[PDB]
């Protein structure tokens, strides 16, 4: 009955060794979210605009100001995509 | 009144106590015997 | 980490020193032939 | 003093480390320190020291 | 010149960064990093901080097994702290002898 | 996984809203756990370049307590800029004027001194009382536990615990008390 | 114990003392051959201010601490628990014991708040004015964690 | 002033307490000292750094063998505080000519003649 | 009262259609954790 | 406030450095193995 | 009635962490073997999907899977297009289980095959060693050899 961690949020975990004791194996099927643990489904100018979207996105006003042409040209237009 | 690091009871009426963060010495019969800790 | 524990059993404090972690061959041919020894 | 140095639980004293020099401590030390072992530092005297 | 010695900074920065990652995933499961790797090397698994961190990224179910494996070794070690010998050794604390 | 590219990337680097009750907790320990959650160190995918920080909400910042006489000993000093503008205020006086203050400048030291500091600071939220607007109260995720246990008072200790606890000594009857 | 009352009659007054219920300890001392209670129950290094169950037994209803001669405690222990009750008194754990009549939370405070002065300037690391916590008396308590108690922050 | 420190020979006389601790029996004493360097050669006198070079321990964490005889003892005595010393002991007899290549060292100072590289 | 798929999303609609996509992959057996092509 | 006269590590007055249990634990390990050494190069 | 070492309930009476007890070893041995054999027949029946693997090679670890590229900062003396079987693996894991070693897995358990595809000279890494106000400066450009491997496929054996 003893368990090392609560097996109720991520996966039902159990460890196991071969009888010789040279390799360790694990069995961790993911938990099933019960139905009880769910819910039913159902202009302006620079000053006012930069602060209201900052209050909307929860960030500062600095990054929203426009940068110079020096940085706009240095931005890469064909960046490499992974996968 | 006078401050002094080490304290000494001059007479028997002198009594030393701890009050508001420092050692004081009071004497009702000889008020000049009062001595603060420094 | 664990260097004091490894030398307690007699193993190398650094596992890269000696033991099966390094002394075994690190690659072999797909047909099962033995690869030549490494320079190290 | 003589019973404290006899009954001290610390197995390490100035006598052992200085005479044997297990870390090259004779550089920082003096030759007079070999007889002025731990208690002394110039003119001072540390009776608490052992 | 700054490019040369920045490699050792790249090593130290990325190394310490992996410590923060594994320290983070351990705290999510209820452990700390110093006790974690101590159980790993005690249980004879030589997984460096790259894969140990990267394993927590993509399979937290696996890292949970590593944490569960690590936490069990702690209780085995504390059981050994009570009685060093004169007892059956821990099942996972058992070691492999090479020769 | 079997998740699409953009939705999976969105859920990974998404933000979450923590909640904390400051009743009988020290400002340091709640600041220690908060600061690491503000950069996103708790995320295994942490990287300082990627602003993967998460929001934090504190409650009952008025009902905080220090360990020691730091209500009196500790001093919070600042300088306006003018001559004589250097002033000092005890933690008690600073608490009477602003109960939100003690934590916000306490976390301010914990997190690093970068330009991401002020972004993470405003992301954090504070309230002296346990009354919250429905907007910021609805967008919650999880309430992490408190660092220290709160000791129980004599009126709180039930009788069966006192009976289980054994009396230790015999008082002589000849005593006024 | 005994309760004394001074009664009010017209042109007269009476003073009288009556005996009350005398509590006692359990009939099974775990550790005999103990002169003090901490030795009789093995609470020499395993107590604090928070476990107020025994602290309430060594105080008066107004909040006054009992004497050593009648309680029968050691000198080192008598000064220890009188400190611990003072930690509990300032922490507010015993609100029913407000002494006699006609703002902020607080805990782990050695000295009194009113007498203690602020530190307008803290020195460098080698002369830092670190604040106190607890006391040097309860340092002898067993520490379950490996690191020791940090009495001065 | 600082000079070469002569050590009393009485210090290097094992008592019965030391014998039971390290398990080194006085009779049948070992022959060879496994030597390894830990402390840096720098910030040491000229006589301390060249001796360890004369011993051939400029490299740290490099086990190197010396004799257990009074002549070489004087050498690594004056620079004893720069190195570790561990005795040589083996169950499998001296290394035979056929097993010259398949040798292997251990952290316990052992030198196994045979090394087949897999567990029991 | 038994689950098949779970899907994140920006809104409830995006999460709903994403969860519908998640089920379609495993129903047809095109999960990202499926057997790669042998050779 | 809190300055010191001249250089931090020399002279009549310098910064008073103090010890930590880490450095204590480090150096006792170096001389106790040297006591293990002292036993072995004897006999 | 009370043990001599017994103490009443306080904060420091017992440690802060909760007391625990490990299971008995005999049923654990039957639990160790039972959970292994159901995983053994699981892989024989083929319930698993992908299988990733960790590898010790060239003095450093990598997390790898099938159909994935990998680079090494040296030459192995292998002709392009040749296959190789890697010996060392720290662990391999599927969607619902993991196979960890002590430290590595057995030879017969796994068969990790990888093909060599490509070999570059590394891009020119420049180094400059400089010291101030003493006219000490120098240049050097290195092009270290690199080789690109790819793990074609990984499989596991029923032996366990
Ligand atoms: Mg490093
Ligand atoms: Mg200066
Ligand atoms: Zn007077
Ligand atoms: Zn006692």
């Amino acid at each position: 009955t003893y368990s090392p961690l609560p097996d109720d949020y991520n996966c039902n975990v159990e460890l196991a060794l071969t009888s010789d004791g040279r390799t360790i194996v694990c069995y961790h099927p993911s938990v099933d979210i019960p139905y009880e643990h769910t819910k039913p489904i159902p202009h302006l100018e620079e000053g006012p605009m930069i602060e209201q979207l900052s209050k909307m996105f929860f960030t500062t006003k600095h990054r929203w100001y426009p940068h110079g042409r020096y940085h706009r040209c240095r931005k890469n237009l064909n960046p490499p995509k992974d996968r | 009144f006078k401050n002094k690091t080490v304290l000494k009871k001059r007479c028997k009426d002198c009594y030393l106590v701890k009050r508001r963060g420092r050692w004081y010495v009071y004497c009702k019969t000889h008020p000049r015997h009062k001595q603060r800790q420094m | 980490a664990g260097g004091q524990w490894r030398l307690q059993q007699g193993l190398a404090a650094n596992p890269s020193g000696y033991g099966p972690l390094t002394e075994l061959p690190d690659w072999s041919y797909a047909d099962g032939r033995p690869a030549p020894p490494m320079k190290g | 003093q003589e019973e404290r140095e006899r009954n001290n639980q610390n197995p390490w004293t100035f006598e052992r480390i200085a005479t044997a020099n297990m870390l090259g401590i004779r550089k920082v030390l003096s030759p007079y320190d070999l007889t002025h072992k731990g208690k002394y530092w110039g003119k001072f005297y540390m009776p608490k020291r052992v | 010149v700054k490019c040369t010695k920045a490699r050792y900074l790249k090593k130290k920065n990325m190394r310490t960064l992996w410590i923060n990652r594994i320290t983070a995933a351990s705290q999510e499961h209820g452990l700390k990093y110093p006790a974690l790797i101590g159980n790993l090397v005690k249980c004879q698994v030589e997984l460096n901080r790259k894969v140990l961190a990267d394993l927590a990224i993509y399979e937290p179910k696996t890292f949970k097994s590593l944490a569960a494996l690590a936490s069990r070794r702690r209780h085995e070690g504390f059981a050994a702290a009570l009685g060093d010998g004169k007892e059956p050794e821990g099942i996972f604390s058992r070691v492999v002898q090479y020769h | 996984s079997s998740f699409s590219r953009a939705p999976q990337q969105w859920a990974t680097f998404a933000r979450i809203w923590y909640l904390l009750d400051g009743k009988m907790q020290p400002p340091g320990k709640l600041a220690a756990m908060a600061s690491i959650r503000l950069q996103g160190l708790h995320k295994p995918v942490y990287h300082a370049l990627s602003d993967c920080g998460d929001h934090v909400v504190i409650m009952n910042t008025r009902h905080i307590a220090f360990s020691g006489n730091k209500w009196e000993q500790k001093v919070y000093s600042s300088h306006t800029g003018y001559p004589g503008g250097f002033r000092q205020v005890t933690a008690a006086q600073l608490h009477l004027r602003d109960p939100v203050a003690i934590v916000k400048l306490a976390i301010y030291g914990m997190l690093p001194k970068n330009l991401h500091r002020r972004t993470m600071m405003e992301r954090l939220h504070l309230f002296p009382d346990e009354y919250i607007p429905e907007d910021i109260l609805k967008n919650l995720v999880e309430e992490l536990p408190q660092p220290r246990k709160i000791p129980k008072r004599l009126d709180e200790y039930t009788q069966e615990e006192i009976d289980a606890f054994p009396r230790l000594w015999t008082p002589p009857e000849d005593y006024r008390l | 114990f005994r309760e004394v009352v001074e009664t009010q009659e017209g042109k007269t007054t009476i003073i009288e003392g009556r005996i009350t219920a005398t509590p006692k300890e359990s009939p099974n001392p775990p550790n005999p051959s103990g002169q003090c209670p901490i030795c009789r129950w093995n609470l020499k290094h395993k107590y604090n201010y928070d476990d107020v169950l025994l602290l309430s037994q060594f105080i008066r209803p107004h909040g006054g601490m009992l004497p050593r001669k009648i309680t029968g405690l050691c000198q080192e222990e008598h000064r220890k628990i009188e400190e611990c009750v003072k930690m509990a008194h300032r922490a507010g754990l015993l609100p029913n014991h407000r002494p006699r009549l006609p703002q902020l939370n607080r805990y782990l405070t050695r000295w009194a708040p009113g007498s203690v002065k602020p530190i307008y300037k803290k020195g460098p690391r080698w002369n830092r004015v670190r604040m106190p916590v607890g006391s040097p008396l309860l340092r002898d308590n067993v520490c379950y964690s490996r690191t020791p108690w940090k009495l001065y922050h | 002033k600082f000079t070469r420190s002569r050590i009393p020979e009485k210090v290097f006389q094992a008592s019965p307490e030391d014998h039971e601790k390290y398990g080194g029996d006085p009779q049948n004493p070992h022959k060879l000292h496994i030597v390894t360097r830990i402390k840096s050669t720098r910030r040491r006198p000229y006589w301390e750094k060249d001796i360890i070079k004369m011993l051939g321990l400029e490299k740290a964490h490099t086990p190197q063998v010396h004799k257990n005889i009074p002549s070489v003892n004087a050498k690594l005595k004056v620079v004893k505080h720069l190195i570790r010393i561990k005795p040589l002991k083996l169950p499998q007899g001296l290394p035979a000519e056929e097993n010259m290549s398949n040798t292997c060292l251990k952290s316990t100072g052992e030198l196994v003649v045979q090394w087949h590289l897999k567990p029991v | 009262k038994k689950l098949i798929a779970e899907g994140p999303g920006e809104t409830v609609l995006v999460a709903e259609e994403e969860a519908a996509r998640v089920a379609l992959r495993k129903l047809y057996g095109f999960t990202e954790n499926r057997r790669p092509w042998n050779y | 406030r809190g300055r010191i006269p001249g250089r931090q590590w020399i002279g009549k007055h310098r910064r008073p450095r103090f010890v930590s249990l880490r450095a204590k634990q480090n150096m006792i390990r170096r001389l106790e193995i040297e006591a293990e050494n002292h036993y072995w190069l004897s006999m | 009635s009370y043990l001599p070492g017994y103490v009443p309930k306080t904060s420091l009476s017992s440690p802060p962490w909760p007391e625990v007890v490990l299971p008995d070893p005999v049923e654990e041995t039957r639990h160790h073997a039972e959970v292994v054999k159901k995983v053994n027949e699981m892989i024989v029946t083929g319930q698993y999907g992908r299988l990733f693997a960790v590898v010790h090679f060239a003095s450093r670890q990598w997390k790898v899977t099938s159909e994935d590229l990998i680079l090494i900062g040296n030459e192995l003396d292998l002709a392009c297009g040749e296959r190789i079987r890697l010996e060392k693996v720290l662990l391999v894991g599927a969607d619902n289980f993991t196979l960890l070693g002590k430290p590595l897995l057995g030879k017969d358990l796994v068969r990790v095959e990888a093909t060599v595809i490509e070999k570059t000279e590394s891009w020119p890494r420049i180094i400059m060693r400089f010291r101030k106000r003493k006219n000490f400066k120098k240049k050097r450009i290195v092009t270290t050899p690199q080789t690109v491997l790819r793990i074609n496929s990984i499989e596991i054996a029923p032996c366990l």
